């Protein structure tokens, strides 16, 4: 399958093994890292915040936490690759294999070759070795792959605790009780199901009303007649309603009681001349 | 799909078609069975002219005893009347000597059946080793090799030629035999489509009500007597 | 979502081609100036297929034709869209053959230094040092050249995949980029953008099923009219019977519904599309 | 399940993808069955071209004949209909075409019809060893290396390379022609949406129309038959057909069976 | 799955592929069990080509035979009438057909028949191996080498190569007679649409009609005659067919069965 | 996953001074991990960050404390105990550790053929078998006697844990103020009301999120059993912020009247528990007039 | 594969293989000894009446029959793992291996090494041994693997009795009847199956009244409706009332009826100033 295409084969020539290395893992690295920022909605709406305020109004402090929040929840599939990729071995042996002294080299007599020494280092992982140097091929193999998993374990062990140095830190400069925020994080979770759900619901009644009035009729399912019959669209939302429901939110309060969402902020109304991109000019122009 | 093989079987294409194939089938397992070539010298024609028609013929009067239509024909028979006998004549006797030509070509193009037949009607006039001017070893050599005899003495070249000579001729007998009975078929066909009052549409219409009518009169029957005993039994005993 | 399943298909299906493509049509015509072009013609030509073909299955395009011939940030979208969506196939096929390396050396074997190796003093006639390159994909070179194939044999494959990962990681960053592109040039908040595509997508959902349900009906009203009955199932039979026939529209009207949508709106409430335009319009 | 089935025949993907299947599987069992390659010196192109190409006519002339709707279309050519006309030939030629194209691009990439087909047409030049001064071996020898005659004696090496080179053309003017029909696949479609009258939407829409009023009126047909032959039977025997015919008989005369027989 | 399976029936197309398929059949059984290639010195094309021909032949007759609708055709025989059923008749033309031409054109293919009946018709005068200046022994080897007279004495190699030579030539014939069979299809499709009187609409509607007809005309006359007979039934025994006869029994005399024997 | 199992598979690096860094590494490193997953997953930490939020001013004393954090480790420490026994029992990553430590002069089954040259370097190498077959007798003797420390060390670490828990058990209920059959109703309490809790926490959040997304489409699409949980269960606003502040945190058995109190929530509830503005969306209402 | 890890490997070495064979065996019955202990329910009412009256008020008689119960219904495990281990016989073959006297034996000539005895001896249940001395390894197994099932034999034949000698006192000396205290243990048995059982749905129907307290309504499941609906609480019993019913209680009667549970004894009446762990201070204290 693609294992068979993407399985890493080491290039056993010096100064030029370790390039490969940093391509065979160093991509697939940033590639995660890119799938982790584009999936996560986080990053949209700020960009979506910057994009209406176009005055760096905000200052630094509810971006470095929000910029933060992205790159976290996105460099978890980087690691858990770049730990894959230091455990197995491969990629590092090959790396280094040409870096290994000769000098500090046991397990065998002084019979290492001065003519050709990183020529001959640099072919150990791919096994095209003189039988009378395989005494080192073995010896040089288990000392790089120990580096390489002793990375994996220190690289484990850092993450490990940064995370529980993350969550720590964010308890305790939180103004937030962890039980709230455990609320507030399962409504979050509840307003973006039903609110992608009704925006669907929304649009299929919606287009079946335009469908209605060109045909004069609409070719719905049994369920779909139900949609039309127990949800009437009246009309459509209007773009600055749109607008006020997208960006970041930081727990602002409203006369003690607290407000979760950017709509929820809307819904209690404390969100809501100059026309811009209209269909058509302005009704005296439309005359003349 | 038991209504659709229904269907199928009031089609009499099936049925031939059946027919010819179990006896294909019957007749390779009984060719490797009992057959041998015997090895007569005397008279072994009589095995193979035996074997070429009888089991042949025997089928065909298997399929005019099976069949009851001929005995309505017989019996009116022992005008508009007598035509349409012919023509239930000519029905019937399509599906009755379909099976033998079906046994006749098969045997004759297997080829093993003719050359354990007329191998002593052989000529060696083309062979100037097969001299025998003594005209007695000839014919006993030459109803010998053909049956199990290699006889290994340089004359096996004698008996491929005999069997290919014969396989040859066996092959076109049959094929003309083949051609003859389709355009027998054909004419006998035509006969039966310009002699019959009948027209494309009536003849069916006619054959229609003659099964119809074959069917309903003898269910009747059986109730009409099943009725009666159940009076009988009513007189007999007091219960119905 | 529904554009995974379309992708993901698409990805592998490409994958196993190039798989089969490779065990039982491809063979290096090891000789100068005609591997480098086989090679060459192994990838460019098989990609270039997949991106036309990419278009024509497209709808988009053909839309974009026809508004052009009647004829910003519409077109943005569109070309954002149809080589998402076309461009993967030319894509996929790329990557998996420089991963796998076979067409590659296939190509630059011709070019191979013979100076360039290592581990023994370089061998090579001067007339015929080309010649013996060009023959070591094929494999059939004496074993007595093993020594120095391999190394040919492997740096040319270093080679490959190095290109491979690359376009990877070139992609992976356009891709990033026209996300980014998108969303902050767009006039429109994300939020609204999603509603938006769910719509099109309910719309065209629609606008198929109902157009065939109109032309059946349509189609049984003429055979009633030329025949005086129609021969029509149980459901057949309520189609025409729960959708009276509208009639034939305008042609204006259906070229008022055709082409491309600027998300123009009206007095506030917006419109989604063409024929949301011309529903609200009258 | 079958309504699945019956939404992707209506896709002419599927449809272009079981026929392009269905041509590489009978091209390899007819390459591996009924091929055999042979080594007529005096005529051995006729035998490679005939494989090669005469296969794609034949598969081209049943696309376009077992079409019904070819026959309407020549012979309503035997303005706006115009038009039509040939948007639709042009729209059954991709399924008349796809095949075809198939089978010379399978073929030219198997190199093996190709190999056998053009190899009496090979030069000589390059090996000196092939002097043949006498200008007859020469021929003989060359067409017959390729099929079965390996004769390995030191020209195998020779024959080899040559093999090699056919096949090496042969690969390209596969890629070629599929990138020709390509580009012309391209510009073909952008003639369908450029010359014709109709919006995306209403070609769609009007084809959708085609297949529903000739299937509703061959039905309608179908069954204006049959009510007209169920009113000759109650005319003639006096009942309908299929339902309680109870109530009375006619039995009709001989000339009432001539009677039907007009039809 | 049924109806699917009766609708592809309606449609020609898979009854001559399963027509064709079961040819195909019929000629590799039958060449694998007899074909034994004679010698005969005097008579060996005569076997091949029987073999190639009267298969043809049979199963030409035995397609157009099955088929009542010529039966019809030549009943109506024996204007407007005239081209309607020259029609009718060459409607099935094509389905009549297809089986003989499949057997030739898988017997070409194969090429054994064309081997053991155009070996005695080899030309000689190229080699001067065949020389054979008595004039006899010549025509004798000629026919026998090719059925199992190996005899490797310096002459195998060359018999190969006449082998090799009719396999060639076989395969041409073989191609050739299936694009002349084609060409001929198509001209007589041009002739279905240019004698045809019958508009792109009347020829669909005209056989569905002729259908329908014989099918409801058959149904109804098998309904009638049941009818009659049920009355007939009535008036013999009494009580009619299919209902309960507890009211009236006729308990017939011996001189009536024989009033019932009239048909 | 036979892939992934083979990622995790302990390769010994046979070469002096530097198997014990990787068995070190290779062992502590899953310990610590499992130490840290302990923590994190348990609840009784983070009441406690939430103790030091709010009170910020060192009010709990050592007494409180130390009776919380040994909740916490004691809760913890079963994950890595349980792997470093584990691992002592395979033997495998102390024989690896230990194998250039042992002895050359106290090695036996044999006579004293062991050189003195490189006695280290030979001793690190015997893990991986790279050994000559004339010392192939003195390998498997250091391989039983170091297997053998490794499972002795690892039986009496199951026996040490096996009486701390007994210990701490025992300890628990003497020291108690409460009856064992209180503490056994007390934990059955605090079981029902964090389940309760947290499915009431879901169902306000969802219906309080519909309300919301109403307001904006007009309409929710909703499930079978959603549709009920809107008519069953209305919302009409937000807990206030010191209202939840007045639940999260630690609770040590406050009995109000002579009867006990089982929670902060239940605290709460009996109103026990229960002018400057924080973090508020908008000014004061009279800076909103200007 | 927790098993393969706790497989006996014995250490064939001198004075090192029975400490093994000690702590193999002897943790495994310590732990389960310790299990057995604390999953008893006697013993942490025995710590309770150890706690409550913090005097030793009650004298050792009482003691003596509680601690008996708990210590023997607690060694059946360590006694059936005691027995096993040494039915098997590899525990004890590995720890008597170098103890083997070689003048002792037999079924084979006197070839057996007097250089390193004990040395040859302890690495005799590795199979380790020359091939010259498999004759005495052979019949050193079978002496030592029979004492092992000799001893395991002859406890189960001493636990046998014990059981039977202590089942034959525990009804010759009590003073009730055997068909009485099969009651009695059939009424403990229910009382503790109903206690558990009615303080799952006390707390959980308190649990429910406090969380409604909260967010105004509960979330329960069609089952915990019947519970609310069925089983209203009032209140929390006072901790005087648990203490009441927890302790050792044996068997006092009356008015001339018996009296099973400290909990039935409570039920009639027999068991029930100064406040302790208050929340908050005397509500004299609280005004100030
Ligand atoms: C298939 C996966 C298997 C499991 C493997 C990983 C398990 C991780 C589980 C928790 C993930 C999580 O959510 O982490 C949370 C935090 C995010 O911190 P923040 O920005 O303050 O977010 C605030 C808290 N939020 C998320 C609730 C909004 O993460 C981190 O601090 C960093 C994650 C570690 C990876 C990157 C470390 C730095 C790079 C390396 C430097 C040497
Ligand atoms: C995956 C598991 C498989 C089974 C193996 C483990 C058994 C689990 C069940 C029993 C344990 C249990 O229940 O631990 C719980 C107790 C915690 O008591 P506390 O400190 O007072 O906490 C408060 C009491 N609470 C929790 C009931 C409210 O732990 C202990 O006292 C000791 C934990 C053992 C690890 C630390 C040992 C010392 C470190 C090593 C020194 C050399
Ligand atoms: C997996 C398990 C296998 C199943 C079979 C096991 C046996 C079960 C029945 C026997 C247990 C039993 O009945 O124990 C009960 C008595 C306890 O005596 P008491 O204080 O009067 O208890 C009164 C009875 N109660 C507890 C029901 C209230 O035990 C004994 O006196 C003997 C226990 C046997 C092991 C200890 C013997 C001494 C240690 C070894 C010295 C070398």
């Amino acid at each position: 399958e693609l294992f068979s295409v993407v399985a890493f084969h080491c290039p056993c020539s010096p100064a030029r093994n370790y390039l490969y290395g940093l391509a065979a893992i160093g991509v697939p690295a940033l590639v995660l890292f890119i799938i982790g920022i584009i999936l996560n909605n986080h990053t949209w709406n700020l960009v979506a915040e910057c994009q209406h305020r176009r005055t760096k109004n905000c200052s630094a402090a509810p971006t470095f936490l929000l910029l933060s929040s992205i790159l976290g929840r996105a460099a978890v599939a980087p690691v858990t690759w770049s730990v894959i990729s230091l455990l197995r071995g491969e990629a590092y042996v090959c790396a280094l294999s040409e870096f290994v002294d000769p000098s500090s080299l046991t397990a065998r007599e002084e019979h290492f070759p001065s003519a050709h020494a990183t020529e001959i280092l640099a072919r150990f992982p791919c096994k095209e070795n003189p039988d009378n140097l395989s005494d080192f091929r073995e010896e040089v193999s288990r000392r790089l792959r120990y580096e390489s998993q002793l990375f994996g374990w220190l690289l484990i062990g850092v993450v490990a605790i940064l995370v529980f140095l993350t969550k720590c830190l964010k308890h305790y400069c939180s103004p937030l009780s962890y039980r709230q925020e455990a609320y507030w994080a399962q409504y979050r979770a509840n307003e973006d199901q039903l609110f992608q759900r009704t925006a669907e619901v929304h649009s299929r009644v919606l287009a079946a009303n335009n469908v209605r009035r060109f045909f004069g009729f609409v070719a719905l399912n049994k369920d779909d007649e139900e949609l039309i019959a127990n949800f009437p669209v009246e009309g459509t939302q209007p773009r600055p309603q749109w607008n006020a429901i997208t960006g970041v939110y930081l727990y602002r309060e409203n006369q003690g009681l607290p407000l979760y969402s950017r709509l929820h902020k809307w819904a209690q109304g404390l969100a809501g001349d100059n026309v811009e991109m209209a269909l058509l000019p302005s009704a005296l122009e439309v005359l003349f | 799909l038991n209504n659709i093989v229904s269907s199928l079987q009031r089609n009499g294409i099936f049925i031939n078609s059946l027919i010819a194939a179990l006896t294909i089938g019957g007749q390779q397992l009984f060719s490797s069975s009992t057959f041998s070539c015997p090895c007569q010298v005397g008279k072994n024609f009589y095995y193979g002219s035996a074997f070429l028609v009888i089991p042949a013929l025997i089928l065909l009067v298997a399929g005019f005893a099976l069949r009851s239509q001929m005995w309505t024909i017989t019996g009116e028979y022992c005008p508009l009347e007598c035509k349409l006998a012919c023509l239930r004549f000519f029905s019937i006797t399509g599906r009755a000597v379909i099976a033998p030509l079906t046994w006749l070509a098969v045997t004759l193009l297997t080829g093993t059946y003719y050359e354990c037949a007329a191998s002593e009607f052989a000529s060696v006039d083309h062979y100037p080793m097969f001299d025998n001017v003594s005209a007695s070893k000839r014919e006993e050599i030459l109803a010998g090799f053909p049956c199990c005899r290699s006889a290994p003495s340089d004359v096996i070249l004698v008996r491929d030629e005999i069997a290919l000579l014969h396989r040859y001729q066996s092959q076109m007998l049959g094929w003309i035999l083949i051609t003859l009975a389709t355009i027998a078929a054909l004419v006998s066909c035509c006969v039966a489509k310009c002699c019959s009052p009948l027209t494309s549409l009536q003849h069916c219409y006619w054959t229609s009500h003659l099964q119809n009518e074959r069917e309903l009169f003898e269910q009747a029957a059986e109730q009409h007597s099943r009725l009666l005993m159940m009076h009988r039994i009513k007189k007999l005993f007091g219960f119905i």
